[PDB]
């Protein structure tokens, strides 16, 4: 059964020319399609029959196919074009390529915006207690999250998501701290400390 | 103008049969090719098979022994059956349309996630994240399997809504949060209700959030 | 004017093997959709013989109905095996075809096929790299013909043509004198066990009957297989109605009918006069080939 190989991870600085390769034996005898997929949504056809463009697709998108290699090229790559790119043999024995993530360099650093909610009184009536730390709109896509009860690191019960790309190309993350109602009431404050690229952003709550 | 809409359970036990249905709207089955495609979490696309109105089919050879695709022109839908299912079948399942048997997919459905697991379905608890621009929200706690959809004021409130990706806890249950930013002036005078939909448990909660 | 030309007898498969990408509209051909292997046959005055017998089988339908065998090898890409028979025949191919098919001298279906992303030239003797939008997904019929099953033996029928020295690839005798040459549109027939039989005159008669290929059935029209209909005092899965000829043989339920079945006009068993005798052929057609006549 056929296999087409793309590179993971192509990188390009804005306005420059990105090129995604897709290889397989005698691939030049088959027609090739390309699809762009953005976080959380369905693939979108961007190139079909090696080089044609669907009605409504920016003309900076072009493609070509010859020999053992098809190529999808974006001229003047924008931030808009950060996505995964799949090639397909849209011919007799159909197969997709493994996919290429396209990162467009030089986008500006942004610090996380952090919102921190205390336990709801409904949850305290359920004799449970959760603190929610919501972390949005930061670039690059890496944070670390430390929790304090007044002064000192929190023993246990924190769960943090890996960061995930938003629509606007920035990242989001969540941290949850679970406590007994007694642990909530017994301290004077709780803090979520989010550290992004050396600098720390800290919100607090109190019973 | 076509819309494709996948429906089916979100949870299938190992060795059992998975079943999905795609409903075509604003169009018809007609003479197109109708395909099922899947994507394992974090991985690439794989084509499963196609059918056309006459009932004739063509399957990925890696899967042909476990795949059935069927069509219902009178109801404008088509269906997938994937049998003796395994953890490798956990994926988002997409329906897609193509003009010809070269499978140029120019219309796609939204995708349904199907998780293969022996775990039981569990419907979520919903709690209000009261406001202290003001942020308010809904905490959706301890559900299985993913996904859960949230709307605010029956979908009337869209600008300023951030529904965060779920955390998967040590318990094996998921949780997520929905937050909406509003005018601080409005907080005494507008109603904010979050609507939580967990299909795999047929749970549906509408929670009011006040200061 | 007949509204059921796309409601085909037999299976109605109009595709050549290894060109499978318009099966949804070509396997079978029916009322809806476009088929690059079939539609051309219904354009006004392009295939006159087939249009006078449009409820008989195309060459491709006859292959998939096992009436006609596929040549051996079944394609050829463009130099020796093909192109002998192909080069004596003068044909115009529309643009964007990768394939074109014909009945060869042995009475089998042969084809010429271009490489991927190549098309046939207007004379169908060469292939060139894709000019234009899109290759079509079917094969172009190079002959004007129609077909039918037959058990009539023609192992004794050989081309006989007065004053003709060569017609196509067949040399009929030795002519020592000088010859005149021309591309001629020549009637031919193919029988059980015969080679292609070229003819000086085409002479045909239809004998009508009430067999399944004499009716077309339909539920926007949709095709319905008459084999689902119960004959009178017999079993069947669906409920049907039709004209009087149909009701004379099948059960007729004017109120609970799923489908209606009319007589397919022009249908029947076709016979051809060969050296004064009437014989039932497998295919009959016209072909534009080189002919050499004595002077």
């Amino acid at each position: 059964l056929p296999v087409l190989t793309q590179p993971p991870s192509v990188s390009v600085s804005p306005g420059q020319t990105a090129s995604i390769t897709c290889s397989g034996d005698k691939l030049g005898d088959k027609y090739v399609c390309w699809y762009q997929q953005k976080p959380g949504q369905s693939p979108v056809l961007v190139i079909y029959q090696d080089s044609k463009r669907p009605s409504g697709i920016p003309e900076r998108f072009s493609g070509s196919n010859s020999g053992n290699t098809a190529t999808l090229t974006i001229s003047g790559t924008q931030a808009m074009d950060e996505a995964d790119y799949y090639c397909q043999a849209c011919d007799s024995s159909t197969v997709f390529g493994g996919g290429t993530k396209l990162t467009v360099l030089g986008q500006p650093k942004a610090a996380p915006s952090v919102t921190l909610f205390p336990p709801s009184s409904e949850e305290l009536q359920a004799n449970k207690a959760t603190l929610v730390c919501l972390i949005s709109d930061f670039y690059p896509g890496a944070v670390t999250v430390a929790w304090k009860a007044d002064s000192s690191p929190v023993k246990a019960g924190v769960e943090t998501t890996t960061p995930s790309k938003q629509s606007n190309n920035k990242y989001a993350a969540s941290s949850y701290l679970s406590l007994t109602p007694e642990q909530w009431k017994s301290h004077r404050s709780y803090s979520c400390q989010v550290t992004h690229e050396g600098s720390t952003v800290e919100k607090t709550v109190a019973p | 103008q076509v819309q494709l809409q996948e429906s089916g359970p979100g949870l299938v036990k190992p060795s059992e049969t998975l079943s999905l249905t795609c409903t075509v709207s604003g169009g018809s089955i007609s003479t197109y090719y109708w395909s099922w495609i899947r994507q394992p979490p974090g991985k690439g696309l794989e084509w499963i098979g196609y059918i056309y109105y006459s009932g004739s089919t063509n399957y990925n050879p890696s899967l042909k022994t476990r795949v059935t695709i069927s069509v219902d022109t009178s109801k404008n839908q088509f269906s997938l059956k994937l049998s003796s299912v395994t953890a490798a079948d956990t994926a988002v399942y997409y329906c897609a349309r193509s003009d010809y048997g070269d499978l140029i997919f120019d219309y796609w459905g939204q995708g349904t996630l199907v998780t293969v697991s022996s775990a039981s379905t569990k419907g979520p608890s919903v709690f209000p994240l009261a406001p202290s621009t003001a942020a308010l929200g809904c905490l959706v706690k301890d559900y299985f399997p993913e996904p859960v959809t949230v709307s605010w004021n029956s979908g009337a409130l869209t600008s300023g809504v951030h529904t965060f990706p779920a955390v998967l806890q040590s318990s094996g249950l998921y949780s997520l949060s929905s937050v909406v930013t509003v005018p601080s002036s409005s907080l005494g005078t507008q109603t904010y209700i979050c609507n939580v939909n967990h299909k795999p448990s047929n749970t549906k909660v509408d929670k009011r959030v006040e200061p | 004017e007949d509204p059921h030309l796309r409601n085909r007898p037999g299976k109605g498969h109009n595709y050549i093997d290894g060109m499978t990408q318009e099966d949804a509209t070509c396997k079978p051909v029916t009322y809806a959709g476009a088929c690059s292997s079939f539609d051309v046959l219904l354009e006004k005055g392009k295939f006159p013989l087939f249009q006078s017998y449009a409820h008989h089988r195309t060459l491709l339908e006859a292959v998939h109905d096992t009436i006609i065998a596929k040549a051996d090898p079944p394609s050829c890409d463009l130099g020796n095996p093909c192109m002998k028979e192909k080069l004596v025949m003068k044909t115009h191919c529309p643009n964007d075809y990768q394939s074109a098919h014909y009945l060869n001298n042995d009475g089998k279906m042969a084809s010429v096929k271009c490489p991927p992303k190549y098309e046939l030239t207007e004379d169908c003797n060469f292939c060139r790299q894709m000019t234009g939008a899109s290759l079509k997904k079917g094969s172009y019929p190079l002959q004007d013909l129609f077909c039918q099953s037959s058990e009539d033996d023609g192992s004794k029928l050989k081309t006989k043509m007065k004053g003709v020295c060569e017609v196509g690839v067949q040399a009929l005798k030795k002519c020592d004198g000088q010859l005149s040459t021309a591309h001629e549109v020549v009637p031919f027939a193919v029988f059980k066990n015969s080679k292609k039989v070229y003819l000086d005159k085409l002479d045909l008669k239809t004998e009508e009957n009430l067999l399944p290929d004499s009716f077309v059935c339909f539920e926007e029209l949709k095709s319905f297989d008459i084999s689902q209909c119960p004959k009178i005092g017999g079993h069947g899965s669906k409920k049907c109605t039709g004209d009087a000829a149909f009701c004379s043989a099948y059960e007729c339920t004017a109120q609970y009918a799923n489908a209606y079945c009319s007589h397919a006009n022009g249908s029947g068993i076709v016979q051809i006069q060969v050296s004064g005798v009437w014989k039932k052929p497998l295919c009959v057609g016209y072909e534009r080939v080189v002919v050499k006549r004595e002077l």
